[PDB]
RNA sequence: GCACGGAGGCGAAGAACCAUGGAUUUCCGAAUGAGAAUCUCUAACAAUUGCUUCGCGCAAUGAGGAACCCCGAGAACUGAAACAUCUCAGUAUCGGGAGGAACAGAAAACGCAAUGUGAUGUCGUUAGUAACCGCGAGUGAACGCGAUACAGCCCAAACC
RNA sequence: GCUUUACUGCAGGCUGUCGCUGAG
């Protein structure tokens, strides 16, 4: 909300969500707000998921102007816990971050230019 | 005294209660006796079916019923 | 005044503290009652 | 009319009563509450420093 | 467990209600309603109890006053005792 | 590099800056309108709280507390008194408010115990502290090696006896030299005068 | 039983008596199904909480205790030959709470200034010294030293 | 105990200022 500055379309999101999985099986992904930090950080995050239920907000707040500054593309998702199953998990996910992705770099690629449109 | 701990264990949970409701009854009866100022007394065994009901009700727990 | 069933008890136990020292524990000990409540004299609890 | 002996004929009215709590004749039968141990108004008993010298 | 019956109330005035009106007189625990006093006596002496009437008394215990079935004789179940 | 966590700290460090300032303006809104004790599913300073000993784990709790603002809420006298004493304005307590809130969360869980607390903020007339309260009883807390020792039968009501964190440092604890003759071991037995 | 009467009884089937352990243990009482001056009315962890199979299923709290202990609230008589700051005094008293002891405790210390000491209580001393004060009356430490006893560790984060 | 333009203070009322507190 504070941290969301455009909004994502249901569409939009499903693709993500579907690379994201296809993320974990064939490349490589990091799941939890701690550790995406880290990747946007250190370069090597190519896309970031941010779930936008997060409450307190705080644990995200800084992901948008961080993931700027980086060069680091990144996308919204409604739900917490879908991003979390998405990612593999049986929780949910703040925010994660897809390390290098898998039989997927194009249509994340893709998704990176959607997001950029969708200014 | 007329009854011994040993004799109590000897009997069965049915033979208790039945000895139970017996010294019960005599207790009555001798509440009865006295109170109609009854001068057929014998104080030690009214004050001995007390204990023996005691003794009684102790083994149904130790023993369990 | 109207009694319920525990005054009544209480009061019952208070006429039955009222007796006198039985004759036979004079005997037994060799040799008063100090608990003695008149019902005009004293007056009771409640 | 005289504050003395003639004022005192018309106390008829039961106030302090044997307490359930303590057994004081303290309950005060019309406050529900017992001056003595505290019965009615707190479930810590009644009892205060003053009730016996400062130092013992 | 208290038990029901206490003992025979046995007075001048019970002995009237025994030969006169076919009633037994018993000191009962206050814990006991006429039915239960009711009960307690038809099974303790087998007999067919009519009317039970209670007393809360100034000894600290409960008084009932049983009257026995016309069938019964209270002079003869007391006698026993 | 950086933990995620340094960026609530960063934000928290100035509360009317930034998007910080906002959510605060947002939330307050909802607070205010919120009981005395409100149990959080989630710590407000997530960094602030695994720091004092916050776990997600069972047995572990927060709670935000409101507490008014300012002096203390003073009777004036009601019989003689030298002129010293006939004060009422500006008397203030000699327990802070964060104390107050610890104790007013923990009597509303009285199986817990106080671990420690932090402010949230505040706006004219209200502070508030988020408390993070510890069941003793659970096991997985009986059984951790690092909140085990909240479990021992002499750290019944520590927040009502003050060995609480804000409790200790409200009592002059903090130095251990100078300053600290009439305040450790305890101000009771240095006759009251810290 | 105290308690030495009368009657009667128990004990060699080892009683009495003592130790330890067990059984029983009415009603009110924190008092908890609800109400009530110790009783009563038609299944009960009432109330507040944690966990939760989200069902009082598993648990916690409540109240007591000779004083001691810790955290809060906090006088006045009195002394100053009056009295206001000061003093009595952080005393009396009040609110909350722990334990068998509390509390304190491994330095953002000390500062005999050092090439030095080395967690914390407490006792002796330092000393009625330094410091406070209608600079009046009064108030009043600490470092150190000699003892007692000695004990040192765990997180948060980085990286996973 | 009471009084007052006795001494000294304390509530309370009025009023400025700061925080809550923001846009042109
Ligand atoms: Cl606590
Ligand atoms: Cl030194
Ligand atoms: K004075
Ligand atoms: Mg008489
Ligand atoms: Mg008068
Ligand atoms: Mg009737
Ligand atoms: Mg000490
Ligand atoms: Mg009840
Ligand atoms: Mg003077
Ligand atoms: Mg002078
Ligand atoms: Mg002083
Ligand atoms: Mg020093
Ligand atoms: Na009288
Ligand atoms: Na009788
Ligand atoms: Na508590
Ligand atoms: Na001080
Ligand atoms: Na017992
Ligand atoms: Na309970
Ligand atoms: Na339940
Ligand atoms: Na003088
Ligand atoms: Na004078
Ligand atoms: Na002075
Ligand atoms: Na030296
Ligand atoms: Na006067």
């Amino acid at each position: 909300p504070v941290y969301v500055d455009f909004d994502v379309p249901a569409d939009l999101e499903d693709d993500a969500l579907e690379a994201l999985e296809v993320a974990r099986d064939t490349g490589a992904v990091k799941k939890g707000t701690n550790e995406t930090t880290k990747s946007i950080e250190r370069g090597s995050a190519e896309l970031v998921f941010v779930a936008e239920d997060v409450q307190p907000e705080e644990i995200v707040m800084h992901i948008p102007e961080l993931a700027d500054e980086k060069g680091v593309p990144f996308i919204f998702v409604e739900q917490q816990d879908d991003l979390g199953h998405a990612a593999g998990l049986e929780v949910g996910s703040a925010a994660a971050a897809v390390t290098d992705a898998g039989a997927a770099a194009t249509v994340l690629e893709e998704i990176a230019d959607k997001v950029e449109e969708l200014r | 005294t007329v009854l011994h701990v040993q004799e109590i264990r000897d009997m069965t949970p049915a033979e208790r209660e039945a000895e139970l409701d017996d010294l019960k009854t005599e207790l009555l009866n001798a509440r009865a006796v006295q109170a109609a100022g009854g001068a057929p007394e014998n104080p030690g065994r009214i004050k001995e079916l007390r204990k023996a009901i005691a003794r009684i009700k102790t083994i149904q727990g130790e023993e369990g019923d | 005044g109207k009694k319920s069933k525990a005054t009544k008890k209480r009061l019952a136990k208070l006429d039955n503290q009222n007796s006198r020292v039985p004759a036979w524990v004079m005997l037994k000990t060799d040799e008063r009652n100090h608990k003695r409540r008149h019902w005009r004299r004293n007056d009771t609890d409640e | 009319t005289g504050a003395g002996t003639p004022s005192q004929g018309k106390k008829n009215t039961t106030t302090h009563t044997k307490c359930r709590r303590c057994g004081e004749k303290s309950y005060h039968t019309k406050k529900k509450v017992c001056s003595s141990c505290g019965f009615g108004k707190s479930a810590k008993r009644r009892d205060y420093e003053w009730q016996s010298k400062a130092g013992e | 467990s208290w038990d029901v019956i206490k003992h025979p109330h046995v007075t001048e005035k019970a002995m009237n209600d025994m030969d006169f009106q076919n009633k037994l007189q018993f000191a009962v625990d206050d814990r006991a309603s006429k039915g239960e006093v009711a009960d307690a006596v038809e099974e303790q002496y087998d007999v067919t109890v009519e009317q039970v009437n209670t007393q809360n008394t100034m000894d600290g215990e409960k008084k009932a006053v049983v009257r026995l079935s016309e069938d019964d004789d209270a002079q003869e179940v007391a006698s026993r005792i | 590099a950086r933990s995620a966590y340094s960026y609530i700290r960063e934000a928290w460090k100035r509360p009317k800056e930034g998007q910080i300032a906002e959510l605060m303006w947002h939330r307050m809104q909802e607070w205010r309108n919120e009981p005395a004790v409100v149990r959080i599913e989630r710590p407000t300073r997530l960094d602030r709280a695994r720091s004092l000993g916050y776990k997600a784990k069972q047995g572990i709790i927060v709670v935000r507390v409101a507490i008014r603002k300012g002096s203390s809420r003073r009777t004036r006298f009601n019989k003689g008194r030298r002129s010293k004493r006939m004060m009422v304005n500006r008397i203030t307590r000699k327990k802070n408010i964060q104390r107050i809130a610890e104790e007013r969360a923990n009597r509303k869980f009285p199986n817990l115990r106080v671990l420690n607390s932090y402010s949230v903020g505040e706006d004219g007339r209200h502070k508030w502290h988020e408390v993070i309260l510890i069941d003793p009883d659970h096991p997985a807390i009986k059984s951790d090696d690092q909140l085990s020792w909240i479990s021992r039968t002499r750290h019944r009501l520590r927040t009502f006896r003050g060995l609480t964190s804000a409790g200790r440092r409200c009592r002059g604890l903090r130095g251990q030299g100078k300053g600290s003759e009439k305040v450790r071991p305890s101000l009771r037995v240095n006759g009251a005068k810290a």
